[PDB]
Parts: C-alpha cells; sequence; structure tokens
C-alpha cells in the first residue's frame, strides 16, 4: 500500500443548477412570524434552542402525516391502530402493507419482520442518526455542525439549498413544519373524537359537507354522550 | 386594598404564578374576561329561563331546522319567526352572525378602519369614547371601575372553565348542578359525583 | 458533575425546556416534590396494606361514614375507633384536618407569625433550624443532600403523574399495575393497554 491521494473530481448525480427564489420579497405575511425575524405573536419565544425543536418536531410530523396519509391509502388501516399490526407476537402481518411492493418484508411462510428484529434495528439505526443529529455520539461528519437543523452538505445531495435562495426556502420549510404539526394535531384529535382515522374523516367530510364536521359528531357527544 | 384577593391588575406588582410577559396579555385578559361575562350570563339566563343546557344549544339551531329556538324565549310577545318554519334558518343566522361580528371584530382591532371616526383606538381595550353613553365612567372612579371589571372578568372565567368541567363531568348544566347541590350541599359535589365515576367510571 | 442527568439544580443552570421565570416557581418545585413524595409513599403504602387504591379512599370516609378506616391500617392492636362506637367521623376529621393543616401552613409561609420565634425565617423551603434535630443537615455535605432531595422530589412528582394517568387509564390502581406489568411486562403495557382500549375505545 502506496498512498495515492488522486483527484476524484467528481459530480452530483443530480445537483439543481441555480433556481433561485420561487417566493414574493415578503416570506411570512402569514399569522405570526419566523424566528430571527420578529416578535413571537402570541406564546413566549421559550429559548434559542426552541427554533430548532420547532424544526425537528416539524419535520417528523411532516413524516408521520404523510405515512398516516399514505398508510390509510394503501392499507385503509388508521395510524393510530398500525402499531397493533407488529407486535412481539405475529408481527408477520405487517409486511405486505404497501400497494404495489413487488415482494414482501414477510415471504410467504416463517418468513418475516419480527417485531423484536425490527425493533433492535429501529433502536439501533434512528437512536444513532437522533444522537450523531445533536451533541450525543461524536460528530460523523466535521464538515457539518451538530446542534444544527440545516447542516447542507451532504444532507442536500440535490443541492437545492444553494440552487436558490435559501432563507426563503428555510421559511418555506418552517411554514410545511407549523401546517403539518397543527395537522398532526387536528389527526390526532380527530382519532380521539371519532376512532377512525385522517382520510376516513376526510371522506366523509367530503362525501356530505354540510354534516360529519365537528358540530355534527358533537351532535352525538363524539360517540361519549 | 386595590386588589385584596390572591393576585394583582397588571399594574400592581409582579405576578405570582405565570409571569406578565407581553403587554398585550392585559387586553387578552379584559376581552377573554368580557366574552366570559357574556357566556356565563347567557348560560346561566337561558337554563333558568328555559332549562336546556347551553352546550347542546349548539345542536338545537342547525341547517335542517332551526324553528325551535324561534319563540324560546320567556314572557315573549312577539314571535321570533312567522308561523312559517321555512323562514327562520340556521345559515339566515348564520351569515348575519359572520358579517357583523367580523366587521366588530375588525373593528375594535384595526383590520379595517373605523366606521365611528371616533377617539376610540384600536389595540385598546374600552376606549370609552363612544361605548359609555352615560359618563359614569368619568364621575365615577374610573380606575376603581376599571378593577372591578378585571375581578368580574377573572370571575366570569374562572367560572366558566367550571361550567365547562362540570359539563364534560355532570352533563346537567351549570344552574342544575346548583340546584343540585344546594338540595343535598353534603351528597352533591365534586367527590361525590367522582365516586360515581362522572359516568365513565 | 453534581447533577449529571439531562436537567440541572435552580441554583445553576438555564432550565432547558421551560424558562426559570421567578424564584417563587423554584419555591413552589420543592414544596411540590416534598408533598407528592409523601403522596406516591402513602399510594404505594395502602395498596400494599389494603389493596385499596388511593384515588377511591376518599370514598372510604364519607359524611355518614367514616369508620371503615378504623379496620384498615395492619398490624394495629386496638382498632382507630372506640371499637362499635367508632367516634371518628368524616367531619371529626375534618375538623381536626382543616385547623391542624392551617396551623401548620400559616406559620410554614408567615401568614401568621411563627410561634416558635427562634429567629426562623419563613420562605425558605430548606429551615435546618428545628426541623432538623438530628443534624443532618448541618452535617455531611449539605448542599450534596439539597441534589439527592430535589432528585427524589422530580422522580416522585413524576412518579405521582404517572400514578394519577395510570388511575385514569388502567383503572386498576399502582401498585396493581406494577404487579401485572411485573408479572407480564411482555403483554402487559401501555401500548397493550391501549390496543385493548383505556375502558373507552
Ligand atoms: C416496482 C413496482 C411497484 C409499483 C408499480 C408500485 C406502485 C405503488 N406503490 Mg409501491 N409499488 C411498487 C413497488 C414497491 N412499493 C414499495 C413500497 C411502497 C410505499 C412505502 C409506498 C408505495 C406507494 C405506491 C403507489 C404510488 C403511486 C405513485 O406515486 C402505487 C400504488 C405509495 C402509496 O401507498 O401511496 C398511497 C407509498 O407510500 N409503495 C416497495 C418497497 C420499498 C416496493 C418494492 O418493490
Ligand atoms: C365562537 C364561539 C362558540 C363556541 C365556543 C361554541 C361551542 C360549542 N358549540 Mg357552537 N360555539 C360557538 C359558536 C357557534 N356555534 C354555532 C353552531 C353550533 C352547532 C350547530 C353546534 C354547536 C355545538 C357546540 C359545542 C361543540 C363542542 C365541540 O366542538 O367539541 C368539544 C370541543 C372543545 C371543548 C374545544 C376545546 C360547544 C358547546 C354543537 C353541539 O351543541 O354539540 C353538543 C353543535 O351541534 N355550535 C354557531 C353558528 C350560528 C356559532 C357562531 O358563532
Ligand atoms: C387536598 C388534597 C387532596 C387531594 C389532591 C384529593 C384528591 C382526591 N380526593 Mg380527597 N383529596 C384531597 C384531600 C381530601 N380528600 C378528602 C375526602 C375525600 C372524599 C370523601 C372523596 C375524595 C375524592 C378524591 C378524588 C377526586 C377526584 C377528582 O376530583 O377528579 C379528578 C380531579 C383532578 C384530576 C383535578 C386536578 C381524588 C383522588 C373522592 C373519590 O375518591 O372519588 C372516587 C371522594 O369521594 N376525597 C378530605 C377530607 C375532608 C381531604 C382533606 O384535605
Ligand atoms: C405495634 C404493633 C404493630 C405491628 C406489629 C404492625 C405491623 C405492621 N404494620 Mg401497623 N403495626 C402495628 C401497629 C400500628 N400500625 C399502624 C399503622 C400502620 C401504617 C400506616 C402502616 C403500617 C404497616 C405495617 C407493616 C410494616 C410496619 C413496619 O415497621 C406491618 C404488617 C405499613 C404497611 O403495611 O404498609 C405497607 C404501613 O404503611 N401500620 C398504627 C397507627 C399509626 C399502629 C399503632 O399501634
Ligand atoms: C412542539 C412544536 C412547536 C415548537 C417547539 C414551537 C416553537 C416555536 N414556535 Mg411554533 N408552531 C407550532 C408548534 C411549535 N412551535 C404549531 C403547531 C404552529 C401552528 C399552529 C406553530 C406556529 C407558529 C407561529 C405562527 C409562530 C411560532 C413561533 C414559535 C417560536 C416561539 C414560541 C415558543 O418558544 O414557545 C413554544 C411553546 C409551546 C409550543 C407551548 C404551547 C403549548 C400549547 C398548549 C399546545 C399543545 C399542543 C397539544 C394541545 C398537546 C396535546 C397533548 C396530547 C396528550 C393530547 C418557537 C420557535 C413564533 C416565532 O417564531 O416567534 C418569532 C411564531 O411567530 N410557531
Ligand atoms: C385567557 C385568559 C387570560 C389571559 C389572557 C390572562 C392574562 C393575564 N393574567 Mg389573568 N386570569 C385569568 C385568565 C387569563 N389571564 C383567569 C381565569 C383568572 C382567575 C383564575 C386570572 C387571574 C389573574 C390574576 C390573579 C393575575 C392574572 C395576571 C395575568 C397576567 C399574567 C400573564 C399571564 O397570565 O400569561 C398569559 C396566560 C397564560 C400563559 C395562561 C396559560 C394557561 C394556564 C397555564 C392554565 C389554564 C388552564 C386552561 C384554562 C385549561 C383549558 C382546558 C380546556 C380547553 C379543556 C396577564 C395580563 C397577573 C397579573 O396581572 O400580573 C401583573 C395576576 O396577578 N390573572
Ligand atoms: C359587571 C361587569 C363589568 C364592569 C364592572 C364593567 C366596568 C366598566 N366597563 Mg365594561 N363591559 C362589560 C362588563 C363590565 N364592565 C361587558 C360584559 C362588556 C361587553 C358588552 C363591556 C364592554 C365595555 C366597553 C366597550 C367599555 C366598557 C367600559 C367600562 C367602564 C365604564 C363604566 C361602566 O361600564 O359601568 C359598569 C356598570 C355596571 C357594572 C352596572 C350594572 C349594569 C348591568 C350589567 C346592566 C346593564 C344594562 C344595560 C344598560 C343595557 C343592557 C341590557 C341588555 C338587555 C368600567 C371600567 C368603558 C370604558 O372603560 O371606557 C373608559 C368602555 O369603553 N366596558
Ligand atoms: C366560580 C367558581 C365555581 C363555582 C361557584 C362552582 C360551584 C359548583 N361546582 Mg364547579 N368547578 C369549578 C369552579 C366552580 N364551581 C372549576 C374551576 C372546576 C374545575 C376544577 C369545577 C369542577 C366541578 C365538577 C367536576 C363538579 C363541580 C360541582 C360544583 C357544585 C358543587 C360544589 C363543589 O364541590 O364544587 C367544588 C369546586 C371546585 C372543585 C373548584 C376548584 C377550584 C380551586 C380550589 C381553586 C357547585 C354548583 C359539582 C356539581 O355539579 O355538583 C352538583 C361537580 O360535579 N364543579
Ligand atoms: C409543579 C411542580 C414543579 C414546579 C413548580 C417546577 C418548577 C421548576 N423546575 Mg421542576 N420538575 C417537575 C415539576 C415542577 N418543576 C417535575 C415533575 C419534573 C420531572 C420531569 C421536574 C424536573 C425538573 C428538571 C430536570 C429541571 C426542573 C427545573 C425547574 C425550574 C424551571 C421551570 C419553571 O420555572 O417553570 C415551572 C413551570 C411549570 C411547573 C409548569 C409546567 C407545565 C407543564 C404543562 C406540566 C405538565 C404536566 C401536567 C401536571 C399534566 C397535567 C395533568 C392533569 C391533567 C391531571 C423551576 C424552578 C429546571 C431548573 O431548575 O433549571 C435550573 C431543571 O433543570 N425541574
Ligand atoms: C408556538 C406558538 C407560537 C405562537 O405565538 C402562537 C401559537 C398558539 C401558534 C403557538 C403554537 C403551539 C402549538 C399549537 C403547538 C403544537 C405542537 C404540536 C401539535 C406538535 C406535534 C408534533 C408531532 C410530531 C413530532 C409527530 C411525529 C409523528 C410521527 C413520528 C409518527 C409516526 C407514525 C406514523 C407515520 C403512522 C404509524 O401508524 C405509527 C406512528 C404514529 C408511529
Amino acid at each position: 500500500r502506496r498512498t495515492k491521494a488522486s483527484v476524484p473530481a467528481k459530480r452530483s448525480a443530480f445537483k439543481a443548477n441555480k433556481f433561485g427564489s420561487l417566493a414574493p420579497p415578503d416570506l411570512y405575511p402569514e399569522f405570526g412570524t419566523y424566528p430571527g425575524g420578529g416578535e413571537s405573536p402570541v406564546i413566549p419565544f421559550g429559548s434559542e434552542k426552541n427554533a430548532e425543536r420547532e424544526i425537528i418536531h416539524g419535520r417528523w410530523a411532516m413524516l408521520g402525516v404523510t405515512g398516516a396519509w399514505a398508510a390509510e391509502n394503501g392499507t385503509g388501516i388508521p395510524w393510530f391502530t398500525a402499531g397493533t399490526l407488529c407486535t412481539p407476537d405475529d408481527c408477520t402481518a405487517v409486511a405486505d402493507k404497501f400497494p404495489g411492493a413487488v415482494a414482501p418484508l414477510a415471504p410467504a411462510g416463517s418468513g418475516y419482520p419480527n417485531f423484536w428484529a425490527v425493533l433492535a434495528i429501529e433502536i439501533f439505526l434512528v437512536g444513532s442518526a437522533e444522537c450523531y443529529r445533536t451533541g450525543l455520539f461524536e460528530n460523523p461528519f466535521p464538515e457539518l455542525t451538530q446542534g444544527d437543523v440545516t447542516p447542507g452538505g451532504r444532507f442536500d445531495p440535490l443541492g437545492f439549498a444553494e440552487a436558490g435562495d435559501l432563507e426563503e426556502l428555510k421559511i418555506k420549510e418552517l411554514k410545511h413544519s407549523r401546517l403539518a404539526m397543527f395537522a398532526w394535531l387536528g389527526c390526532i384529535m380527530q382519532a380521539l373524537a371519532t376512532q377512525e382515522g385522517p382520510i376516513a374523516n376526510w371522506t366523509a367530510h367530503v362525501a356530505d359537507p354540510i354534516h360529519a364536521n365537528v358540530l355534527t359528531n358533537a351532535a352525538k357527544g363524539f360517540k361519549f354522550y | 386594598d386595590i386588589y385584596p384577593e390572591f393576585g394583582t391588575y397588571p399594574g400592581g406588582g409582579e405576578s405570582p404564578i405565570i409571569p406578565f410577559g407581553s403587554e398585550k396579555n392585559a387586553e387578552r385578559e379584559v376581552i377573554h374576561g368580557r366574552w366570559a361575562m357574556l357566556g356565563v350570563t347567557g348560560a346561566w339566563a337561558a337554563e333558568n329561563g328555559t332549562g336546556i343546557p347551553w352546550f347542546t344549544a349548539g345542536t338545537l339551531c342547525t341547517p335542517d331546522d332551526c324553528t325551535a329556538v324561534a319563540d324560546k324565549f320567556p314572557g315573549a310577545v312577539a314571535p321570533l319567526a312567522p308561523e312559517g318554519s321555512g323562514y327562520p334558518s340556521f345559515w339566515n343566522v348564520l351569515i348575519i352572525e359572520i358579517v357583523l361580528v367580523g366587521a366588530a371584530e375588525a373593528y375594535r382591532t384595526g383590520i379595517s378602519d373605523s366606521p365611528f371616526d371616533d377617539g376610540l383606538t384600536v389595540g385598546d381595550v374600552n376606549p370609552g369614547g363612544r361605548f359609555d353613553p352615560l359618563g359614569l365612567a368619568e364621575s365615577g372612579d374610573l380606575e376603581e371601575l376599571k378593577i372591578k371589571e378585571l375581578k368580574h372578568c377573572r370571575l366570569s372565567m374562572f367560572a366558566w372553565l367550571g361550567c365547562i368541567f362540570q359539563a364534560l363531568a355532570t352533563q346537567e348544566g351549570p344552574i342544575a348542578n346548583w340546584q343540585s347541590h344546594v338540595a343535598d350541599p353534603v351528597h352533591s359535589n365534586v367527590l361525590t359525583n367522582a365516586a360515581k365515576g362522572f359516568g365513565f367510571y
């Protein structure tokens, strides 16, 4: 073994070309304001960390809302009962839940996602990433900063951040984040009140808009009065 | 003294429990208070005169039918509707209340300019430019009347919170819960109803 | 490091989630922990001794009947009560409760003058002047002992919140839930109970 240290000179498989900002110069005409650009309309700004906490809950709630949406669209199972499928016992069922899946997580027969297997992989993968994101563990990518919700190095392979206007993209993500978190809260409250999935509640509300509302179900007590 | 009870008004001193924070919180406290005054008073009066619970009053007017509301007024000399049930409607009441309340709110806050064209100032509570056709505000002790208003604000809101939790637990009505309490003070209270499980345990 | 866990003692730190605000908030925290600690250990002991869940222990003692409490206490030589006479009554205890706790409260907080009048200062959570006859405050690393007590305070309150939410969900009791979980942890959990429903789903 000798030291080569040649020039890689590799380019991204996709590298978004400069597209700039696709938003008006005004960036938060909506209620409230992005952090670091004005005063919080109602709730007090708890801490500098709260902005990054908002971003993380936002991205997680985006992913959760889209997961509940796609799971109910593809299987019809509500998200709040999808946990009962994969359990220490009979986690075989959870396998075939993806429409068009060429193959099952559980091949026919014994072959299957075990709860503990899935769980052990889940801890070892997600916790590792969670730690690497925060100050726990260490930084495997020194070029990026732990504790920054917008690293933008290897984590933007397409380079949309640099291709456009960075801060308008940031606020766009923030607005999507807040929208999805509020939608997630609506989904949990709907699950509590109606015991039916989000897309089921949507379908009931669009089939007969005038009925199948909060107040319609309240007339029946949300199945509790 | 001015505020001998627990806590203090916005100018009196530091808040005991929740820090004061933004100045707008006082304005929200007054507006919420006034709305709770109206709400508690309405819930009382409707339950005393008619007997329907305030929380189920929502189901009573609906776009399927909103004629049960008509004529359900104590001592009503003048009927709310014609004999025709069709003329009164849930959406008819909804549209006019939307436009009226939206105008009132927008004028109070400054989303749209004041039609009154008076010294009444947006982002302000009880300007008193025209809202007080009688000058007992300025004739009487305006500060004393303000602290009295605020004490009633906090009382009415705390009572409204109690009313909603009683509706969630007792499911009988605020005034009806009052009647049960006085009828049997010792066998009808929170702790007895908790022993009954609030209808769920 | 004295406090290696997530948060830190008030004397030094930032209070990451909720801002620190007033120091009266820290006073409340300690007192809430010192109380909830006694509450959690009492619910533990009541469940172990009598099998009665804490959240319905008040059903036991009522204005008409407060005699059942006498035979509950395990291993007692004679009952609590005059046997059949059962002098202890809900009101008999209540008058005693209100007077004794009100005196203890007021002499704590300084609403009334301190009877001990021994240089003790009201509004301090750790007097260390008379309430430590054993001298463990005087001896040892007193600050380290404040840390341990705090840690126990926060743990006990979190366990109390768990106990109330388990009473609401499981409806079984804290130690009964503990025994169910220990007998079978895999198929007796919060998520197993959610799958079965909490009695409402
Ligand atoms: C947990 C998620 C989360 C987090 C961490 C934040 C944090 C923040 N937001 Mg965001 N936001 C969120 C949710 C959240 N928000 C949602 C869902 C919306 C849409 C409604 C918004 C809309 C929004 C706007 C429009 C603005 C902010 C602003 C801010 C900042 C100031 C507020 C603050 O520090 O106190 C945070 C304190 C709280 C989150 C406590 C509120 C708790 C209430 C009671 C909600 C509880 C939800 C639910 C009922 C719980 C259910 C429990 C379950 C068991 C049933 C801060 C960065 C402001 C800003 O950046 O200032 C410059 C600003 O202008 N946010
Ligand atoms: C929404 C109504 C409202 C608003 C806007 C305020 C706002 C204010 N109050 Mg008022 N107050 C209210 C309700 C309210 N209060 C009620 C009902 C009472 C009677 C119990 C009081 C009694 C009171 C006193 C005695 C004092 C204040 C003070 C203050 C100031 C302190 C800052 C503050 O509270 O933070 C804004 C409010 C919050 C952050 C509240 C968040 C909610 C809390 C944690 C819990 C409430 C439970 C909630 C209702 C549960 C709903 C569940 C249900 C939907 C199922 C501010 C002007 C202090 C002051 O003026 O000091 C200078 C003071 O001394 N108020
Ligand atoms: C009511 C009791 C109580 C009180 C007064 C406090 C107060 C305090 N704590 Mg302590 N703490 C408590 C509970 C409490 N904490 C519990 C249970 C835990 C265990 C998780 C802790 C763990 C803890 C740590 C680890 C740290 C603190 C810190 C602090 C300080 C910062 C926060 C502040 O000022 O706002 C106080 C505001 C509140 C108490 C309001 C909390 C509101 C939420 C919504 C409560 C959620 C649970 C609620 C009861 C659910 C409702 C149940 C109901 C339906 C029945 C302050 C001195 C920090 C500190 O000292 O910084 C230097 C710190 O590092 N505490
Ligand atoms: C802040 C502030 C400022 C202003 O001044 C005023 C103000 C009033 C707007 C105020 C605002 C406060 C508010 C309103 C806060 C509310 C915050 C909330 C509701 C946050 C929710 C965050 C939610 C997350 C992370 C969820 C992730 C979900 C995941 C992983 C699911 C995963 C998943 C899926 C896909 C389907 C399977 O079946 C199983 C499971 C369930 C596991």
